[PDB]
């Protein structure tokens, strides 16, 4: 039951490069979800957490990434905005739970981290199941750009500053998301069921 | 469906500890979590401690930790909450509650009858009755306020009445407070016209028959 | 540090819209669940709503609640109030490693509601040599018979507040309660006087007293 192995990962990827660790063909004890005292948020959308153990899933998933602290409340169905469109779009029929916890004392640097980057602006919402690793140059105007800033040539790459003088909303946080799917296939993962 | 019985000691004198148990009967204790929470008089529910299913997680408030301990025993199918270093602010009513559902401890489901634990001393003596001088000063107000009061009495209650035809006297209860200069006080109100400007003198008739100790004093006017 | 402020009571005319709100601040209240509880007088607490969307077995269909994302607060509504539904309700929430219980908004389904009156006399020199001081503010014949007294002396609260248990007096079935305290002489001598503010209902006409001291 190697969920703690995912929990204690030393390094985390960028927000645009969220990694999916496939969970299948393993009996899920789900003991890690009990110790919620160390978890900042514990909520589920489209699924009843009480009936998680009593029902069996054909396949299950777990996704881990790092974002800022104040973005926890924006991870909800029916929400719009730049973060909800160009970073991660939640379908109205999403079935899963969103879990995050404090990591400022472990994932913050005095000089500021320069490892998590993404794309600030894009023309439209990301198509489903797309890995947004594109670094296209933003060009609002009709004047062509030669890769160097100038007349109507704005560099779309910006860096964040993690400093002690910053507020609470600049703190780094660990985020882990679990999604359970029930396709037109028989169940393969079952709880211990006492 | 869910029935809980609690047994143990009640009133305890300072110097010794108390054995408190919340025995489990009628439900599978070893499958559900248990908790102990405090409900101070007047105030709402206040968290004190929480114990996980295996007991490895014991959390306490920062300002009270070190002395207050929580415990449980799955082998004996019973509950124990050992209280250490009890103080004057720890006097309240206790209850044992199990978590809502299995492996969830963010909510409370069932509360038993509970047990009463007190750390104090009983004096049960001294009326210390002082007359309450009438004071109306009716400048077109027609207001008169007076009553009979007793301080530091035990056991409750005290029978005070106007012992006449009228039986609608506004009697009051006593505040049993054990923190922040809590002093017992009894009061009553009688609706009379402005004829109490020193014309009719009222004597509060209190006779502590079980103790044979009475305090009676004259009523003196105001000074202004 | 996680203190909460709620209205003492709320009342609306029959046929209007009524709801019970426990509005928190200094953090989103929809981030975690809020649990609804019912505390009948003299009865053990019983859950009537859990996780804001489900009802235990036997709970009447008139009980419901949800979350309004516009203001980010938890609202509990009950339609068709009945005598059997009278009890005490409080909100619930857990923050990190401790559990915080809100003050709660009282819902009562009851007759007359005449405004109360205040009678007070602070030249009680007889009791001055027994204890520090004691203000007398007698309140009776007030509906509902559960009123609590909140005082902020100038800009600092007073810790001497004393509350009774508003017992029902004999067969009258009415209520009688009062609020006393040990008051510093400086409070009512520097200013012109000291008043007893009573929270009964939304109908407050004057709430003014005209004492004439010697």
């Amino acid at each position: 039951c190697p969920f703690g192995e995912v929990f204690n990962a030393t390094r985390f990827a960028s927000v645009y490069a969220w990694n999916r660790k496939r969970i299948s063909n393993c009996v899920a004890d789900y003991s890690v979800l009990y110790n919620s005292a160390s978890f900042s948020t514990f909520k589920c959308y489209g699924v009843s957490p009480t009936k998680l153990n009593d029902l069996c899933f054909t396949n299950v998933y777990a996704d881990s990434f790092v974002i800022r602290g104040d973005e926890v409340r924006q991870i909800a169905p029916g929400q719009t905005g730049k973060i909800a469109d160009y970073n991660y779009k939640l379908p109205d029929d999403f079935t899963g739970c969103v879990i995050a916890w404090n990591s400022n004392n472990l994932d913050s640097k005095v000089g500021g981290n320069y490892n998590y980057r993404y794309r600030l602006f894009r023309k439209s919402n990301l198509k489903p199941f797309e890995r947004d690793i594109s670094t296209e140059i933003y060009q609002a105007g009709s004047k062509p750009c030669n890769g160097v800033e100038g007349f109507n040539c704005y560099f779309p790459l910006q860096s964040y500053g993690f400093q002690p003088t910053n507020g609470v909303g600049y703190q780094p946080y660990r985020v882990v998301v679990l999604s359970f799917e029930l396709l037109h296939a028989p169940a393969t993962v079952c709880g211990p069921k006492k | 469906e869910v029935q809980l019985v609690e047994s143990g000691g009640g009133v305890v004198q300072p110097g010794r500890s108390l054995r408190l148990s919340c025995a489990a009967s009628g439900f599978t204790f070893s499958s559900y979590g248990m908790h102990w929470v405090r409900q101070a008089p007047g105030k709402g529910l206040e968290w004190v401690a929480v114990i996980s299913y295996d007991g490895s997680n014991k959390y306490y408030a920062d300002s009270v930790k070190g002395r207050f301990t929580i415990s449980r025993d799955n082998s004996k199918n019973t509950l124990y909450l050992q209280m250490n270093s009890l103080r004057a602010e720890d006097t309240a009513v206790y209850y044992c509650a199990n978590g809502f559902g299995e492996y969830y401890y963010y909510a409370m489901d069932v509360w038993g009858q509970g047990t009463t634990v007190t750390v104090s001393s009983a004096s049960t003596k001294g009326p210390s009755v002082f007359p309450l001088a009438p004071s109306s000063k009716s400048t077109s107000g027609g207001t008169a306020a007076l009553g009979c009061l007793v301080k530091d009495y035990f056991p409750e209650p005290v029978t005070v009445s106007w012992n006449s035809g009228a039986l609608t006297s506004g009697v009051h209860t006593f505040p049993a407070v054990l923190q922040s200069s809590g002093l017992y006080s009894l009061s009553s109100v009688v609706t009379v016209p402005s004829s109490s400007l020193g014309t009719q003198t009222y004597i509060c008739n209190v006779n502590h028959k079980p103790s044979n100790t009475k305090v009676d004093k004259k009523v003196e006017p105001k000074s202004c | 540090n996680f203190m909460l402020t709620q209205p003492h009571s709320v009342s609306e005319s029959p046929g209007k819209t009524v709801t019970i709100s426990c509005t928190g601040s200094s953090g989103s209240i929809a981030s975690n669940y809020v649990q609804w509880y019912q505390r009948r007088p003299g009865s053990a607490p019983t859950t009537v709503i859990y996780e804001d969307n489900q009802r235990p077995s036997g709970v009447p269909d008139r009980f419901s609640a949800s979350i309004d994302s516009s203001s980010n607060s938890a609202s509990l509504t009950i339609s068709g109030l009945k005598t059997e539904d009278e009890a005490d309700y409080y909100c619930q929430s857990y923050d990190s490693s401790n559990w915080v219980f809100g003050g709660g908004t009282k819902l009562t389904v009851l007759q007359p509601k005449a405004a109360p009156s205040v009678t007070l006399f602070p030249p009680s020199s007889e009791e001055l040599q027994a204890n520090k001081a004691t203000l007398v503010c007698l309140i009776s014949d007030f509906y509902p018979g559960a009123v609590t007294v909140a005082w902020k002396a100038d800009s600092s609260p007073v810790k001497a507040g004393v509350e009774t248990t508003t017992p029902s007096k004999q067969s009258n079935n009415k209520y009688a309660a009062s609020s006393y305290l040990s008051l510093t002489p400086e409070q009512w001598k520097s200013h012109r006087s000291y008043s007893c503010q009573v929270t009964h209902e939304g109908s407050t006409v004057e709430k003014t007293v005209a004492p004439t001291e010697c």
